[PDB]
C-alpha cells in the first residue's frame, strides 16, 4: 500500500512506520527572480544534512530506523506502548516530547557514540 | 614604459624659493612613492624627502626640513617640490625618482629608486 | 597487538590557518534604528543573546594584526556598502555651474563661507531657476564684476548628493565565522599584536565594532589593559605607522555652533537638492575642546611607555603634521552628519625630558567629499540643520616618526595615517581566522574485521 | 565534563577523544551584503561533505571513530603510543604527519574499501 | 594499477569494479561571471547527495559495493553472468537496464529497508 | 500531473489573514514590476 507522500500523517504512529521510505524519499528531490528559487533549494540540503549529522553522530547514520542504548526517563510523557503508537498520531506525539528533545540528543551524541564507539576500540585493540 | 618628466632648468636669485614639477606616466600614479634628490655639481646625492601620492603623505630629512615643500596632483599626475630660502649652496640638479614597488609592498618606501 | 595500524578520527580539535568570506552581526536593537537604512545594518544578522566564548587551555596560537586579512575584508566592505548607499541618491551633476559667490555678511574682522547665487533647473525642462546657496570655501574654487566660482570636484569627478534619510552614524558590527571556521581572540593583557599569544579563546563572532571613519585621532574605540599598549608592525621603520591603544578614554566635545537653515531645491521630477539657507544668528566656527589636564596627563603616560623602546634617559618632542591632504594634515571625522577637520597643532606642540582649563581646536567643515580619494566619483553631503554637537572617547592614535638626523639626541613625532585599514586594525589585533581539519589519522593496535 | 567547542585543543590527544561529539556537532550549525553570508554557509557543506566522502570511501562513514586494516609505516614519525597521545596535543601531532597524509589515504580508499568490500562479495556470493 | 579517472569506461564491467575508488573519489573535488562558477559547484552536491539518499534509503549508505535481498526479474535483460561483466562494458550494460531502473529502486527503498529494518527491531525488541 | 495527496485524519489550522504567502507574493509583483520598468524609456524630458 502506497498512500503517497505524508499519507500516514493522521495515521497512528505505528501505521506511519510503513511510510518512512516515502517521506524520506522526496526529502531532497534530486539576474532576478532566479535568485528566488536558488536560495530555496539550498535550504533543502542545509535542512536535510543537519539530520544526517544528528543521525550520524548517533548510533545510526543508517537511515529509516535505528536503536540506541539510551534509556527512557518517565519524566518524558510516561505512557504505555499502545497509548502512543496505537492511539496517537505522530503530530499528537511530537507535540508532547518537544520539551526534552534537546536533552535527549545530548545523550545519543555524547553518552553513546562518543562513549560506546571508543569501548569498541578498547575491545578491538587486542 | 613609465616616464618621469621634470620641469625646465631655472636661473634664480638667492634668498628666494623655487618649485620643480615632475609629471609621471605609465603606471598607477597614486600607488607609488616619489623621492626628490638634488645632486650638487660633482658632489654626491642629497635625498630631500618623499611623498606618498595617496592623500599626500610626506617625510623629509632634518637637513632639508623647513625648506622643502613636496606635493602631487593626483588629478594631473604631477609631483611638485619646493626648496625655499635658496643659498648658493642650494645650487644643484634636482631629480624625482620612484621606488621599486608600489606602496602596498613591504618596506616601501625604502627599497630603491628606479624611474628617474 | 604491538604493531601499529591506522584509525580515523572525526572531530579532533585540529585547525589550519585559512581565510574565507565572513559575515556581519549588529544586535537586534540597532536593527530597530531603521530610519531608512541608517549607515550599514540592513541584512546584518542578529547577535547571540549569550555571546558564548570558550577559553582554550594549553593553547598557544600565533597572532598577527598587520597581516590579518580580516582588516582587508572589512575595509572593502565599508567601501562597497557606501556606494550602495550612494547609488539611489540624487546626482548633483547639474550643480556643476558657474557660481556668483559673494563673501558672507560679517562686520569685517576677516569668509570661508560664500553666499553663491546661480541658475538652476526645475521639474519643467525649459523653465530655469535663479537660486542661491551657501558653501564652505573648501567646496568651491574660483574660476578666471564680482568673482564667479564652481565646485572643486566638477572638473575631476562626478558628484552625487547623499540621501538625507541615510545616517553616517557608526554602529557596532560583530564579524562572524561559518561552520568549519571560527575566530580566535587573543586575551593576554600586554600584547603587541605580533607573535604568539599566551591566553587563546575562541568565539564565533567578534564584539560590537563601530566602523569609525577618522584620521589622526581614533574615537569611540577599544581601550587597552593595564599599561597602554603600543603596536607597530615595525618601529625601526619610521615609515610604518604606529598604532596606540589607551587604557583610559579622552573626552572631546565637538560642535558646529551654527543654527543652520536648509533649503530644498526642486530639480526634479523626483530630484531635490538640499542647499543651506541662512545661519540663524551668531556666526561661530566649529571647534573641539579637550581637558588640557587629562590631555597633558595622557601625553606623559604615553611618553613613559615610549622610553621602553628608546633609552632610559632621552628627549621626546611632538610636532604637528608635516604635510598632506586636508584629511591627513588635520583630524577628519563626521560629527552629526557634517564632516569636520580640526587643527591639531596645539595638541602636538610639546617636548619631554627624562624627568585648570581646556584646549580648543579650530575645525573646518566640508560637504563635497571624495573620501577614499577615488577620483571620478565624489559625494556631496547635505547640510545638517541647527547647531551640531557630539562627544567622543579618544581611544587611540596613528603616528609617524622622523629620520636619522641627529643620532640618539632626540626623536620627533607627528600625527598621520589616513588609511582606514589601520582604523580597523585597532579592533582586530586580537582576532584571526582558522579552518578546521577534523579528520584525524593516527597509529594504534586496533584493526577492523575480516 | 563538557569543556565546550574545541576545549581539548591544548589537551593531549587522548583527552581530546572525549570531545569528538562536541567538535563534530557544531561543524554544520543547522541584493548586496546578503551575498556576503550566502557564499559563506555554502563552503560549510562543501567543507563538511568532503570528509563524509573521505570517511565514506574508507571503511568508516560511521562518524567519530573507526579502525582500518592499513598498517603504519615507521617512516611516518616512528613514536611510542604514550609519546603521542599522552605527551602530544593534536596540533603538535597533526603538525608532523601532514607529509604522508595523502600517501596514507590512497590506501584507505583503494587498498581497503576498493579491495576489502569486494572480498566481502566473493565471500557472500555463496 | 591506476588508470586515472574513468579509465575503465571501455573496460568490461568486471575490470571496472577495480576503479570505484577512483570515480567516486573525484565526484566532489573538495558580481557577474562569478555567478557562472557558483551555481555550477552547487549542482555537484545536489547531484552527489541524491545518490547518498538512494544509497542510504537502500541497504547500503556504505559506499562502493553493497548487496541486497531483492531478486532479479529475468524480464530485465536475461543474461549469463559472463555475458555481462566479461563481454559488456558498463555503457553497453547501463544502456539496457535503463527501462526498469525506477521499477528496481522501488523495491530496494520500500521492500528492503522500509521492511527489513523493522524486522530487525521485531527481532531486537526482546 | 499536478499530484495531490489527501491527508486522512489530518486536521490543520489555516489562516489566510496571517499567511505569509500573501506578503512573499505581494513583494514579488512589485519587484518584478521595477525590473520591467528599468530597461524602458525615461520620460523625464517630457516634464515640459
Ligand atoms: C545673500 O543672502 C542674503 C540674505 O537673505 C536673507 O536670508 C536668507 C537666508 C533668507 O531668509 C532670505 O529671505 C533673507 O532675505 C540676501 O540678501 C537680502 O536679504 C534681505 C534681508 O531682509 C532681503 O530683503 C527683504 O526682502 C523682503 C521683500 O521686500 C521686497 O518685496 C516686498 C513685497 O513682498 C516689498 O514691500 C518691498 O518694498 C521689497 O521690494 C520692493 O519691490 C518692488 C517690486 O519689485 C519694488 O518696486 C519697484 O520700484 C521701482 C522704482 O523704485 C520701479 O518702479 C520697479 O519697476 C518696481 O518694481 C520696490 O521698490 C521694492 N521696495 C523697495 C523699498 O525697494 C522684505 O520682506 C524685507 O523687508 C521687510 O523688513 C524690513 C525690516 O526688517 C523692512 O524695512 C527695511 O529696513 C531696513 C533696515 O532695517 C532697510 O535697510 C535700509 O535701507 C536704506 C536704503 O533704503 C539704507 O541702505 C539703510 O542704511 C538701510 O538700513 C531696508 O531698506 C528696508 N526695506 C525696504 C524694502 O524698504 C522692509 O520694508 C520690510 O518690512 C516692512 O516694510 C515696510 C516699508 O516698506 C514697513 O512699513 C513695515 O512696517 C515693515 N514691516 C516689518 C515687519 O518690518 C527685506 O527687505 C532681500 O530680499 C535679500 N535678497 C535676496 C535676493 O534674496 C542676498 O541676496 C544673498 N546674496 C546672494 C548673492 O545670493
Ligand atoms: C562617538 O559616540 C558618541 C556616543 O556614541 C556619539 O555621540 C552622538 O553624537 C551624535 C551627533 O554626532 C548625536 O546624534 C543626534 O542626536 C540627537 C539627540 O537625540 C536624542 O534626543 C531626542 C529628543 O530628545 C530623542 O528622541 C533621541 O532618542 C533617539 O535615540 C534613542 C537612543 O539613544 C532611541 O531610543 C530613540 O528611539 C530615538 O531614536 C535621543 O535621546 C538626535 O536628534 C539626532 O537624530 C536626528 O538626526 C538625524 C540626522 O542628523 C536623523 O537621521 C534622525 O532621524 C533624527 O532626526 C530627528 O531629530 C532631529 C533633531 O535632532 C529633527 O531635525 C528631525 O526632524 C527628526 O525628528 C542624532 O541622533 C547623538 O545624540 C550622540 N549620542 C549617541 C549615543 O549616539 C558621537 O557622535 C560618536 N562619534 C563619532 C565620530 O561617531
Ligand atoms: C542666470 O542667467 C541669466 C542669463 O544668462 C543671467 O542674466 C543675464 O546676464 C547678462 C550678462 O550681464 C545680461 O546681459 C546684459 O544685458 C544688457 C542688455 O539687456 C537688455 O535686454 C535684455 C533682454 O535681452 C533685458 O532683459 C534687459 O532689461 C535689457 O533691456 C546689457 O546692458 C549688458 O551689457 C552691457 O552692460 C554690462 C554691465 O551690466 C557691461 O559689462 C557690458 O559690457 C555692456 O556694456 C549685458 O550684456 C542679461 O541681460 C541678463 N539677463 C537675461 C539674459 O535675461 C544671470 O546673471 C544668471 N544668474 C546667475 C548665473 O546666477
Ligand atoms: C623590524 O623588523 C625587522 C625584521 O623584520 C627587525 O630587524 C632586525 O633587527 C636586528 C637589529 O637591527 C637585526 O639583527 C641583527 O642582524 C645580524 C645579521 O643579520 C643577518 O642574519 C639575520 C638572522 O639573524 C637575517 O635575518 C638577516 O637577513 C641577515 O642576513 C646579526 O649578526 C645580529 O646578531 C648579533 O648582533 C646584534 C647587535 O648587532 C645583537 O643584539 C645580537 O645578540 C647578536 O650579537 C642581529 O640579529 C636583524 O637582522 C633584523 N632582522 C631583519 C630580518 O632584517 C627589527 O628589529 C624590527 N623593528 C622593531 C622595532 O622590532
Ligand atoms: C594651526 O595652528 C597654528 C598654531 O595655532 C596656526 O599658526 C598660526 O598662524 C597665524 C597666521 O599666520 C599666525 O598669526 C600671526 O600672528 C601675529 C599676531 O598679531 C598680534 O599678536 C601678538 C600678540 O598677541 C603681537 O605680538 C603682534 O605684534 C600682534 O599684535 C600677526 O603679526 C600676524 O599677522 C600679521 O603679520 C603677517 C606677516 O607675518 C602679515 O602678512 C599679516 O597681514 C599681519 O600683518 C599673524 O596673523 C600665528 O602666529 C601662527 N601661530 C603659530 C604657533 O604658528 C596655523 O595657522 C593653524 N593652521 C590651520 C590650518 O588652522
Ligand atoms: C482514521 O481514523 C479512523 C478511526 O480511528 C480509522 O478507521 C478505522 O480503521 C480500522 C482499520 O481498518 C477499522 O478497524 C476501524 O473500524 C476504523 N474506524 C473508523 C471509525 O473509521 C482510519 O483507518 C484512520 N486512517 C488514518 C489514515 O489515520
Ligand atoms: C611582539 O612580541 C612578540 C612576543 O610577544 C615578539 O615575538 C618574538 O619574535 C621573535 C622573532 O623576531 C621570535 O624569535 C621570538 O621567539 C618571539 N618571542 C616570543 C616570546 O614569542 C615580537 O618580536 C614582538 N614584535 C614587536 C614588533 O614588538
Ligand atoms: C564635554 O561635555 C561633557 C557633557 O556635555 C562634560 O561633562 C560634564 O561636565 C560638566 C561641567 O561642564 C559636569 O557638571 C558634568 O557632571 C559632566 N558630565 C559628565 C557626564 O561627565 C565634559 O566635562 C566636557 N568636556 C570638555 C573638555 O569640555
Ligand atoms: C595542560 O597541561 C597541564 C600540564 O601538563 C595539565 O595539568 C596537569 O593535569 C594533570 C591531570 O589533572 C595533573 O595530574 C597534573 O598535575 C597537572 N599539571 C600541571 C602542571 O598543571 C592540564 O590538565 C592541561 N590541560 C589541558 C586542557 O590541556
Ligand atoms: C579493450 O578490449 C581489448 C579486446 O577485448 C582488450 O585487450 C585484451 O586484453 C586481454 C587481457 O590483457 C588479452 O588477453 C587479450 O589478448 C587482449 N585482446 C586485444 C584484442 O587487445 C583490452 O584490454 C581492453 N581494454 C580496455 C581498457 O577495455
Ligand atoms: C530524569 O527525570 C528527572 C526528574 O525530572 C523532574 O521530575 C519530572 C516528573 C518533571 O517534573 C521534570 O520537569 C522534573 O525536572 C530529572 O531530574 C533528571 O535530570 C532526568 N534525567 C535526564 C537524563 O533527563
Ligand atoms: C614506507 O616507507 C618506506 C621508506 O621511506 C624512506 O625512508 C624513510 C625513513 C624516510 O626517509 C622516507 O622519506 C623515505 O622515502 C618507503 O619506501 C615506502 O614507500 C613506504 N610505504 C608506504 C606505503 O608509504
Ligand atoms: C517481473 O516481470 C513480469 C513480466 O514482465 C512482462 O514480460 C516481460 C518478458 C517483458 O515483456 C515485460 O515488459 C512484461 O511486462 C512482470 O509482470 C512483473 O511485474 C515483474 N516484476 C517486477 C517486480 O518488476
Ligand atoms: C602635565 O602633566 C604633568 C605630570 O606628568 C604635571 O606635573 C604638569 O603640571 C602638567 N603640565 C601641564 C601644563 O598641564
Amino acid at each position: 500500500v502506497f498512500l503517497g507522500f505524508l499519507g500516514a500523517a493522521g495515521s497512528t504512529m505505528g501505521a506511519a512506520s510503513m511510510t518512512l521510505t516515502v517521506q524520506a524519499r522526496n526529502l531532497l528531490s534530486g539576474t532576478v527572480w532566479g535568485i528566488k528559487q536558488l536560495q530555496a533549494r539550498v535550504l533543502a540540503v542545509e535542512r536535510y544534512l543537519r539530520d544526517q549529522q544528528l543521525l550520524g553522530i548517533w548510533g545510526c547514520s543508517g537511515k529509516l530506523i535505528c536503536c540506541t542504548n539510551v534509556p527512557w526517563n518517565s519524566s518524558w510523557s510516561n505512557r504505555n506502548l499502545s497509548e502512543i503508537w496505537d492511539n496517537m498520531t505522530w503530530l499528537q506525539w511530537d507535540k508532547e516530547i518537544s520539551n526534552y528533545t534537546q536533552i535527549i540528543y545530548g545523550l545519543l551524541e555524547e553518552s553513546q557514540n562518543q562513549q560506546e564507539k571508543n569501548e569498541q576500540d578498547l575491545l578491538a585493540l587486542d | 614604459e613609465v616616464q618621469l618628466v621634470e620641469s625646465g632648468a631655472q636661473v634664480k636669485k638667492p634668498g628666494a624659493s623655487v618649485t620643480v614639477s615632475c609629471t609621471a606616466s605609465g603606471y598607477k600614479f597614486t600607488g607609488y612613492h616619489m623621492h626628490w634628490v638634488r645632486q650638487a655639481p660633482g658632489r654626491g646625492l642629497e635625498w630631500m624627502g618623499w611623498i606618498n601620492p595617496f592623500r599626500g603623505a610626506v617625510k623629509y630629512p632634518q637637513n632639508f626640513r623647513g625648506r622643502v615643500s613636496m606635493t602631487r596632483d593626483t588629478s594631473m599626475e604631477i609631483f611638485y617640490m619646493e626648496l625655499s630660502r635658496l643659498t648658493s649652496d642650494d645650487t644643484a640638479v634636482y631629480y624625482c625618482a620612484r621606488e621599486m614597488f608600489d606602496s602596498s609592498a613591504d618596506w616601501s618606501p625604502w627599497r630603491g629608486m628606479v624611474a628617474w | 597487538a604491538e604493531n601499529l595500524w591506522v584509525t580515523v578520527y572525526y572531530g579532533v580539535p585540529v585547525w589550519k590557518d585559512a581565510e574565507t568570506t565572513l559575515f556581519c552581526a549588529s544586535d537586534a536593537k540597532a536593527y530597530e534604528t531603521e530610519k531608512h537604512n541608517v549607515w550599514a545594518t540592513h541584512a546584518c544578522v542578529p547577535t547571540d543573546p549569550n555571546p558564548q566564548e570558550i577559553h582554550l587551555e594549553n593553547v598557544t596560537e600565533e597572532f598577527n594584526m598587520w597581516k590579518n586579512n580580516m582588516v582587508e575584508q572589512m575595509h572593502t566592505d565599508i567601501i562597497s556598502l557606501w556606494d550602495q548607499s550612494l547609488k539611489p541618491c540624487v546626482k548633483l551633476t547639474p550643480l556643476c555651474v558657474t557660481l556668483q559667490c559673494t563673501n558672507v555678511t560679517n562686520n569685517i574682522t576677516d569668509g570661508e563661507l560664500k553666499n553663491c547665487s546661480f541658475n538652476m533647473t526645475t521639474e519643467l525642462r525649459d523653465k530655469k531657476q535663479k537660486v542661491y546657496s551657501l558653501f564652505y570655501r573648501l567646496d568651491v574654487v574660483q574660476i578666471n564684476s564680482n568673482k564667479e566660482y564652481r565646485l572643486i570636484n566638477c572638473n575631476t569627478s562626478a558628484i552625487t548628493q547623499a540621501c538625507p534619510k541615510v545616517s553616517f552614524e557608526p554602529i557596532p558590527i560583530h564579524y562572524c565565522a561559518p561552520a568549519g571556521f571560527a575566530i580566535l581572540k587573543c586575551k593576554d593583557k600586554k600584547f603587541n599584536g605580533t607573535g604568539p599569544c599566551p591566553s587563546v579563546s575562541t568565539v564565533q563572532c567578534t564584539h560590537g565594532i563601530k566602523p569609525v571613519v577618522s584620521t589622526q585621532l581614533l574615537l569611540n574605540g577599544s581601550l587597552a589593559e593595564e599599561e597602554v599598549m603600543i603596536r607597530s608592525e615595525n618601529i625601526t621603520n619610521n615609515a610604518k605607522n604606529i598604532l596606540v591603544q589607551f587604557n583610559t578614554p579622552v573626552q572631546i566635545n565637538c560642535t558646529r555652533p551654527n543654527n543652520n537653515t536648509r533649503k530644498s531645491i526642486r530639480i526634479g521630477p523626483g530630484q531635490a537638492f538640499y542647499a543651506t539657507g541662512d545661519i540663524i544668528g551668531d556666526i561661530r566656527q566649529a571647534h573641539c575642546n579637550v581637558s588640557k589636564a587629562t590631555w597633558n596627563e595622557t601625553l606623559g603616560k604615553v611618553v613613559k611607555q615610549l622610553r621602553k623602546h628608546f633609552g632610559n634617559n632621552t628627549i621626546i618632542r611632538f610636532a604637528n603634521s608635516s604635510g598632506g591632504d586636508l584629511e591627513v594634515t588635520t583630524h577628519s571625522f563626521n560629527c552629526g552628519g557634517e564632516f569636520f577637520y580640526c587643527n591639531t597643532s596645539g595638541l602636538f606642540n610639546s617636548t619631554w625630558i627624562s624627568n585648570n582649563d581646556s584646549i580648543t581646536l579650530p575645525c573646518r567643515i566640508k560637504q563635497i567629499i571624495n573620501m577614499w580619494q577615488r577620483i571620478g566619483q565624489a559625494m556631496y553631503a547635505p547640510p545638517i540643520q541647527g547647531v551640531i554637537r557630539c562627544v567622543s572617547n579618544i581611544t587611540g592614535l596613528i603616528l609617524t616618526r622622523d629620520g636619522g638626523s641627529t643620532n640618539s639626541t632626540t626623536e620627533t613625532f607627528r600625527p598621520g595615517g589616513g588609511d582606514m585599514r589601520d582604523n580597523w586594525r585597532s579592533e582586530l589585533y586580537k582576532y584571526k581566522v582558522v579552518k578546521i581539519e577534523p579528520l584525524g589519522v593516527a597509529p594504534t593496535r586496533c584493526k577492523r574485521r575480516v
